[PDB]
C-alpha cells in the first residue's frame, strides 16, 4: 500500500537524521579530545613558566 | 515522486546538521586557549600561597 | 529504533498525577510540580520552572520514579527527565545540587531503577544515568560504577527488539566513554572481549558501528593503546572492512586504526600495530578505498594517513639491518621484508657479509629447523637471494643449500615444497 | 492471456546499499525485470562501481589465461554443478588472490620448466660432445649441429681457411629434442682443430653462420672426466627439479580445471550485478539508492519477494519496498513463451514489436504460417523428410543442445 511505502519513507528519513546525530557525536567526541589536548598544551606551557618563576 | 522529495529533504537536513556541527566544534576548539587561563591562574595562586608559606 | 517509538507511545500515554496524590503515594508539591510540567511547555516556561524550583524538581522526579511500582508511570517519569536533560545538558546540576543538599552522591537515586522488570524502563534508567554521569562534574566511582558497568556488560553480552535494546546499551556506553575516567575504568571489563565475540558472530551493522565507536574512544589514550594489544582488535576490524558496506563502519574503523598508530606511546608499539595491519591485509583494503569519493572526506584523509604510516613501516622493515636482525634471532615468520622487491633488488649482495654469514644462517635453519613455516621462509629467502643476485648460486652450492632445498621439495607440507621448489628451480637456472 | 502483449508496470524503489547487491542477484535469478538507466553520463570512470567492475573485468582475463593454458594441455574442464552468485561481502578479493596465485604459479613454473628443459637438453648434447672429444700451441673448438648442415658447414671451413682445417664429425647414439619445437633431430657432434687466434675467429664465425652450438671443453682426457662428473651432477639435478616442476604444473592446472567453471559463473554473475548497480544513482546528500524498473504486473509480488530475500540474506532489516509510478512512459513490450511458441514469436518480432497491450500476431501465426508455407511447399515426400529431421532434433534435443553455437545455420533450424 502507499501508506506502507510512506512508513518506509518515514523510517529512511528518521534513519539518516539518526545517522546525522551519530556523525555529530563522532565530530564532537573527536573535537572534545582535541580541545582537551589544546587546553592541556597551553596550561602545561604556562604552568612550567609559573613553576620556574616561583 | 513525493517519497524521493521527502527523503532528499531529510538527507539535506542531515548534511546541514553535520556541516554545522563541524563549524561549531571547530569554533569550540579555538576557545581552548581562552579557557586554559582559568587553570593557569589557579596554578599561579597555588605557587604564590606555597611561596608565602616558605617565607 | 524501538525505544524511541516506545517513548513516543509513553508521551501519548500520560498518567493522572492527582490519583497518586489522592492515594498518598506522592506529596502535594510533587503532584503540583509534575502537573505544571504539562502546562509550562515553551523553552522559557520550562527553564523558569526548573531553574527557580530545582530542589523540588529533583525531589518530584526522584519520588515519582522511586515510590511507584506501576511500570507505565515510571516509563513516563523517566521519559520526561530524559527529555528535560536532552534539551540542555546543563540541567544535570539540579540532581547533583539535590544530592549535595541530601548529603549523597546522585547515583543512588537512579541506580535502583536498573532493577525494574520492564526492558524499556531499565534502558530509560540507563539513558538518564548515562546523561547524568557523562555530562556531570560529579564522577561515578567504586561500587556504583562497577554495578552500572556490570549491568552494561551483562545486557551487551546477550547479543528484532532484543538487538535494538542492545543498541541502546551500546549508546549508553558510548555516552559514558566520552569521560576519560570512565574509559580507563572500563579497561578492566571483559566487555572489549565480548565486543570481539559479537563482531566475530556477525551482528548487524548498527551494533558494529556503536561497538567500534566505543573502541575508537579508548584508542585516544596512549596508555590504553599499549594495554589493549591483548584483544587482537585489528584482525576483527579488518574483516569488518572487507565485509560491511556501510561508510560509517568503515570510517570509524579507519579512525580507530589512525588513533592506534597516532596515539601509541612508543614507535615500536606504533610499528607493532602497523605490522599487524599489513598482515591483516589492511594496505590492500585501503588501496581499494582510496580511489573512491564520498560525502565525507575524513575517510580519504584517514586512508592517506594509514597508507603513509603502513608505507613507513614497510620501508623500515625493508632495511637489510631488520632482515639481518630477524635472521640473527631466527624469526623467519613471513615479515613484510621477505617479499619487499625493493629490499632484494637494491640490497641482496649484503647477505655475503662476514664470509656469507646470513646465507650460512639460512642454510643452518634449512638443516636444523623442524617448523615447516621457518623452513618455507628460509627457502623463500634462498630463492629471492638467487633471483636478485644470481652470482650467489655457486655460494649456495658451496654452503650445501642446494641439497637442503632439494630435500625440502619433498617435505610433507605443500608450502615448504612450493618455496623449496622455487629455490631449487632458481639454483638450476644457469651455470 | 497471450492473444495480446502482457501487462507491465513501471515502478520505483528505494534500495538499501548493503542489501542492494543481493536484491539485484535475486532479481537476475528471477529474470522478470528490466532496469531503467538513471545515468546518461555513465562511462568507464563515471560508473559508480569502477573498481568492482574493473576487478571483475581483470578476474575474467585471469580466468581466460588459465583456461587457455589448461585447454592447450588438453586437460578436461569439469563444467559441473550449478553455482549461486558470490555474496555481497568482497570474498571476490580472496578469490582474486587465488586467481593471482594460480596465474603467478603457472607463469613462474612454465618459465622455469622451459629454462630447465633447455639446460637439460644442452647438457645432454654436452655429454655426447665430451665423450666423442675425449678420444683426442694448437687450438680447437667443439659443438653440435643438425646433420643435414654438415656438407655446407665443412666446405665453408675449407673455403674461409685457405684449404687448412682438421675436422671430425661424429653421430649421436639417438636423435635429440629441439627446445623450441620439440622436434627430435638426428644431430651430430663436431670438433675442429687449428693453430692460432686468427683461425679461432674463422672457425667460430662459420659455426655462428650455420647456428652450430659451441661448448667449452678442458684440454686433456683427465680434466674432461672431472667436467663429465660435473655435467652428470648438473643434468641429474635438472631431472629431479623437472620432475617436481612438471608435477606442480599438473597439480595447478588440475585444481584450476575444477575451479574455472565455478569461478567463471561467479565472475560473470558479479560483472552483471555490478553493471546493473551502475544503473542506479546517488544525489549530493543521498544514502539509499534510487532505482526504477519495468516488471510484469503478475510478478510485482515476485520482485517484492526478491527484494525481501536480498535483505534477509544481508546484515540489514530494510525491505527496500517499491511503489507503482504515475508519470509513466510507454513500457517495453513483453510476451511469455515456450519451446513451441518462441520461434513463432521471433518471426514476428524480427519484423516489428507491438505497442503496449497490442494484439500479438504470434498465436494466429503458430498455425497460419505453417499453413501458408505448406500450401507453397506441399509435397508428401518432403513433408516426411522434414518431419523426420524435426522429430530427430526434438528426440535428441538433450544431446543436441550441448553442440557448438558457431554453426548459425544449424542453430537457426534447431
Amino acid at each position: 500500500s502507499d501508506a506502507d511505502v510512506q512508513k518506509q519513507i518515514k523510517h529512511m528519513m528518521a534513519f539518516i537524521e539518526q545517522e546525522a546525530n551519530e556523525k555529530a557525536e563522532e565530530i564532537d567526541a573527536k573535537a572534545e579530545e582535541e580541545f582537551n589536548i589544546e587546553k592541556g598544551r597551553l596550561v602545561q606551557t604556562q604552568r612550567l613558566k609559573i613553576m620556574e618563576y616561583y | 515522486s513525493q517519497g524521493i522529495q521527502q527523503l532528499l529533504q531529510a538527507e539535506k537536513r542531515a548534511a546541514e546538521k553535520v556541516s554545522e556541527a563541524r563549524k561549531r566544534k571547530n569554533r569550540r576548539l579555538k576557545q581552548a586557549k581562552e579557557e586554559a587561563q582559568a587553570e593557569i591562574e589557579q596554578y599561579r595562586l597555588q605557587r604564590e600561597k606555597e611561596f608565602k608559606a616558605k617565607e | 529504533n524501538i525505544i524511541a517509538a516506545k517513548a513516543a507511545e509513553v508521551r501519548a500515554n500520560k498518567v493522572n498525577w492527582q490519583s497518586y496524590l489522592q492515594g498518598q503515594m506522592i506529596s502535594a508539591e510533587d503532584c503540583e510540580f509534575i502537573q505544571r510540567f504539562e502546562m509550562k511547555r515553551c523553552s522559557e516556561e520550562k527553564q523558569e520552572m526548573l531553574q527557580t524550583e530545582g530542589s523540588q524538581c529533583a525531589k518530584t522526579f526522584i519520588n515519582l520514579m522511586t515510590h511507584i511500582s506501576k511500570e507505565q508511570t515510571v516509563q513516563y517519569i523517566l521519559t520526561m527527565v530524559d527529555d528535560m536533560l536532552q534539551e540542555n545538558h546543563q540541567r544535570v546540576s539540579i540532581f547533583f545540587d539535590y544530592a549535595k543538599r541530601s548529603k549523597s552522591t546522585a547515583w543512588p537515586y537512579f541506580l535502583p531503577m536498573l532493577n525494574r522488570q520492564d526492558p524499556f524502563t531499565v534502558h530509560m534508567a540507563a539513558r538518564i544515568i548515562a546523561k547524568l554521569a557523562a555530562w556531570g562534574k560529579e564522577l561515578m566511582e567504586g561500587s556504583d560504577l562497577n554495578y552500572y558497568f556490570n549491568w552494561i556488560k551483562t545486557q551487551l553480552s546477550s547479543q528484532s527488539d532484543s538487538s535494538q535494546y542492545v543498541q541502546c546499551v551500546a549508546g549508553c556506553l558510548q555516552l559514558m566513554l566520552r569521560v576519560n575516567e570512565y574509559r580507563f575504568a572500563w579497561v578492566e571489563a571483559d566487555g572489549v572481549n565480548c565486543i570481539m565475540g559479537v563482531l566475530s558472530n556477525k551482528c548487524g551493522f548498527q551494533l558494529q558501528y556503536q561497538m567500534i565507536f566505543s573502541i575508537w574512544l579508548l584508542a585516544f589514550s596512549p596508555q590504553m593503546c599499549e594495554h589493549l594489544r591483548r584483544y587482537n582488535i585489528i584482525p576483527v576490524l579488518s574483516d569488518i572492512l572487507q565485509e560491511s558496506v556501510k561508510e560509517k563502519v568503515t570510517r570509524i574503523i579507519l579512525a580507530a586504526f589512525r588513533n592506534f598508530l597516532e596515539k601509541s606511546t612508543e614507535r615500536e608499539t606504533r610499528q607493532e600495530y602497523a605490522l599487524a595491519m599489513i598482515q591483516c591485509k589492511v594496505l590492500k583494503q585501503l588501496e581499494n578505498l582510496e580511489q573512491q569519493k564520498y560525502d565525507d572526506e575524513d575517510i580519504s584523509e584517514d586512508i592517506k594517513f594509514l597508507l603513509e604510516k603502513l608505507g613507513e613501516s614497510v620501508q623500515d622493515l625493508s632495511s637489510f639491518d631488520e632482515y639481518s636482525s630477524e635472521l640473527k634471532s631466527g624469526r623467519l615468520e613471513w615479515s613484510p621484508v621477505h617479499k619487499s622487491e625493493k629490499f632484494w633488488r637494491e640490497n641482496a649482495v649484503r647477505l655475503n657479509e662476514k664470509n656469507y654469514e646470513l646465507l650460512k644462517i639460512l642454510t643452518k635453519l634449512l638443516e636444523v629447523s623442524d617448523d615447516p613455516q621457518v623452513l618455507a621462509v628460509a627457502a623463500h629467502d634462498v630463492g629471492e637471494y638467487v633471483r636478485h643476485y644470481p652470482r650467489g648460486k655457486r655460494v649456495i652450492e658451496q654452503l650445501g643449500g642446494k641439497q637442503l632445498v632439494m630435500n625440502h621439495m619433498h617435505h610433507e607440507d605443500q608450502q615448504v615444497r612450493y618455496n623449496a621448489l622455487l629455490a631449487v628451480q632458481k639454483l638450476m637456472v644457469h651455470n | 492471456e497471450l492473444f495480446r502483449s502482457e501487462e507491465m508496470t513501471l515502478a520505483q524503489l528505494f534500495l538499501q546499499s548493503e542489501a542492494a547487491y543481493c536484491c539485484v542477484s535475486e532479481l537476475e535469478e528471477l529474470g522478470k525485470v528490466q532496469f531503467r538507466d538513471l545515468n546518461p553520463d555513465v562511462n568507464v570512470f563515471q560508473r559508480k562501481f569502477v573498481n568492482e567492475v574493473r576487478r571483475c573485468e581483470e578476474m575474467d582475463r585471469k580466468l581466460r589465461f588459465v583456461e587457455k593454458e589448461i585447454r592447450k594441455a588438453n586437460i578436461p574442464i569439469m563444467d559441473t554443478g550449478e553455482n549461486p552468485e558470490v555474496p555481497f561481502p568482497r570474498d571476490m578479493i580472496d578469490l582474486e588472490a587465488n586467481f593471482e596465485k594460480i596465474e603467478n604459479e603457472l607463469k613462474e613454473i612454465n618459465t622455469n620448466q622451459e629454462a630447465l628443459k633447455r639446460n637439460f637438453l644442452e647438457l645432454t648434447e654436452l655429454k655426447f660432445i665430451l665423450r666423442k672429444t675425449q678420444q683426442f700451441r694448437l687450438g680447437f673448438v667443439a659443438g653440435v649441429i643438425n646433420r643435414e648442415r654438415i656438407p655446407t658447414f665443412e666446405r665453408m671451413l675449407w673455403r674461409v681457411c685457405r684449404g687448412n682445417v682438421f675436422l671430425r664429425q661424429a653421430e649421436i647414439e639417438n636423435p635429440l629434442e629441439d627446445p623450441v619445437t620439440g622436434d627430435y633431430v638426428h644431430k651430430s657432434v663436431f670438433i675442429i682443430f687449428f693453430q692460432g687466434d686468427q683461425l679461432k675467429n674463422r672457425v667460430k664465425k662459420i659455426c655462428e653462420g650455420f647456428r652450430a652450438s659451441l661448448y667449452p671443453c678442458p684440454e686433456t682426457p683427465q680434466e674432461r672426466k672431472e667436467m663429465a662428473s660435473g655435467v652428470n651432477t648438473r643434468i641429474d639435478d635438472l631431472q629431479m627439479v623437472l620432475n617436481q616442476t612438471e608435477d606442480h604444473r599438473q597439480r595447478v592446472l588440475q585444481a584450476a580445471a575444477k575451479n574455472i567453471r565455478v569461478w567463471f559463473i561467479k565472475v560473470r554473475k558479479m560483472k552483471a550485478i555490478y553493471h546493473t548497480l551502475n544503473l542506479c544513482n546517488i544525489d549530493v546528500t543521498q544514502k539509499c539508492l534510487i532505482a526504477e524498473v519495468w516488471c510484469p504486473v503478475t510478478d510485482l509480488d515476485s520482485i517484492q519477494f526478491a527484494l525481501r530475500r536480498g535483505t534477509e540474506h544481508s546484515g540489514s532489516t530494510v525491505p527496500s519496498i517499491l511503489n507503482r509510478m504515475q508519470t509513466n512512459q510507454t513500457p517495453p513490450t513483453y510476451n511469455k513463451t515456450n519451446k513451441f511458441t518462441h520461434g513463432f514469436q521471433n518471426i514476428v518480432d524480427a519484423y516489428g514489436i507491438g505497442t503496449y497491450r497490442e494484439i500479438n500476431p504470434a498465436p494466429y501465426t503458430v498455425i497460419t504460417f505453417p499453413f501458408l508455407f505448406a500450401v507453397m511447399f506441399g509435397d508428401f515426400g518432403h513433408g516426411i523428410l522434414m518431419t523426420l529431421f524435426a522429430v530427430w532434433m526434438v528426440l535428441r534435443e538433450s544431446r543436441i543442445l550441448s553442440q557448438k553455437n558457431e554453426n548459425e545455420m544449424f542453430s537457426m533450424v534447431f
